[PDB]
């Protein structure tokens, strides 16, 4: 049931993914800042994802309000998805949240989060 | 800068 | 032909006392007042009374089941309510029912329908059109416009205008008397 | 230095926030659904924000691109500067974060920090 | 007349390669490439090579520094950047720097210099009309606009149309050679 | 609902 969303801005670590996790946190989005991807630059995030992207679903959205995100178009996108991030495509943020909670009310298991969040269910989505 |  | 008007609360049921408490009015006396004539066979009913700040997942599994129970008796559905969780609430609606027979529509308004040059009698005006238009689906009527609910964000805080369709083409938007398709 | 920004979303609890501070974040920014305020029906997240506003600087925006907060205009936001609350007034969501961390810098007492918040440094808000 | 071009790296300066590896140009070689003739009495300075997602704030620290040590010595200081983290790192110079005595503008590319259709020409040709008119301030130019660095979001992941200025009017917009008042 |  219970979706942490937090935004991503420079420094910040993966030390409060992982609290999450701890609470009880079934999933994640992080809001990222274009087309996507995890800092790996000094920081510890995209290891900590890296980790934690097998436990739970850990979807990536974007600040940005139009164009949605693409993981493919940078390489610091193609690490995240290596990195077990679900993109949330062209979605709107509050689909995407209202998404991934109703998919929690029906599975735990991250592929299977993983494929129905990658699927146009009711029209939110361009799959 | 530093990467692992 | 038959539509029924769920009331949420929000901003556009809002009435102001004498002092700092604020309460809400009844679906259909926000219809009365913002002087809608055209609604007869329009039903009416009362789910909540909340400002949409308070919203929380407990209610749209109320609104759901109230939806539920009612898709096959009308012919569109129209639910007021307020304006900061619109759009999270027409998303998980559409979530939670994937094959509605018939319009539903989200609407609700800046200003008070109670209030000088409130945006409601629009908004209803709006509502209440495409609510008639055998369109299936989950909607947002908002400034003249109809929007999938689970395209829409809210985006301005301060203004009349305050949703859009992201990444998708507008449903419809009202133009003289008729709502234009896009 | 750190900062942690969370989006305010229906039934998002106040164990985050709490899980946060102890990690050691100095500040916090919430971004709310429109002109602000903090949840109280059904969550424990106003009285936890209460509490912690106390401790360190708790600001709010909000998710819509425009127009951003003003915890007068309504119950919920009144309540929300009652309990403490820094608004970000006018500002971009990266310049609330940028400031605040900037701010965090120089000091760590909240009614400075808040007086600062609310200041006009260099074109970034309306005071 | 004396302007200071700093390369912070980004979309604007990548070149790509056979395989899957990108590559990042110097910021005088992102200016050659992009056909700017009009550069003379322009100093260039490589401060990183990073896409903008990778900024982190010792980043901003360093590049602070470099800016205080320069703006005695330039008329206006151009920076390149990527387009992720421009209006981050914009704001909290802006917050570091708070009497700049000249104009320094952040800009960048959503296409490669080295790319077809790239808006690097229009973006840093805007940039160097503004980095030469004498306002003061930390400022972000983009798509022919100058919006305050303080007050840009970016709105747009796959647009040349990136950025706007928010809850705040456009500093000024190219219109043929001239940057126009708002 | 509850409020406290
Ligand atoms: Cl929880
Ligand atoms: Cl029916
Ligand atoms: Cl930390
Ligand atoms: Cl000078």
């Amino acid at each position: 049931m219970a979706v942490l969303v937090i935004k991503l801005i420079p420094g910040l670590s993966g030390d409060i993914f992982r609290a999450a996790v701890e609470l009880g946190y079934r999933g994640i989005v992080i809001e990222g800042y274009g087309a996507g991807g995890i800092p790996y630059r000094g920081s510890d995030l995209l290891q900590t994802i890296e980790e934690l992207s097998k436990e739970i679903p850990i979807v990536m959205t974007t600040q940005a309000m139009y164009d949605g995100v693409d993981l493919t178009r940078y390489k610091v996108g193609r690490l995240a998805l290596r990195a077990g991030v679900i993109p949330a495509g062209d979605m709107t943020k509050e689909a995407t949240v209202t998404k991934l909670m109703w998919i929690l009310g029906h599975t735990n298991n991250v592929e299977e989060i993983k494929v129905l969040m990658r699927k146009n269910l009711v029209g939110e989505l361009r799959d | 800068l530093v990467v692992n | 032909m038959k539509i029924l008007l769920i009331g949420m609360g929000g901003t556009i049921a809002s009435v102001k006392g004498e002092n700092g408490y604020e309460a809400s009015l009844s679906v259909k006396e926000v219809l009365d007042i913002a002087g809608i004539k055209d609604c007869e066979d329009c039903d009416f009913l009362d789910l909540k009374n909340v400002d949409s700040t308070l919203i929380q997942p407990e209610d749209w599994v109320d609104l759901a089941e109230t939806l539920y129970k009612n898709v096959k008796k009308y012919d569109g559905i129209i639910v007021t309510h307020g304006t900061d969780t619109l759009a999270y609430t027409s998303s998980m609606i559409s979530f939670m029912l994937r094959n509605p027979p018939i319009p539903i529509v989200f609407t609700g308004s800046m200003i008070p329908a109670t209030e000088e040059n409130s945006d409601a009698p629009l908004n209803l005006q709006t509502a209440i059109k495409f609510a008639t238009s055998g369109i299936r689906g989950v909607y947002v009527a908002f400034n003249g416009k109809v929007m999938l609910g689970v395209r829409t964000s809210k985006v301005r805080t301060m203004s009349r205008d305050a949703f859009e369709s992201i990444n998708y083409p507008i449903i419809a938007e009202l133009r003289g008397e008729d709502l234009v398709v896009n």
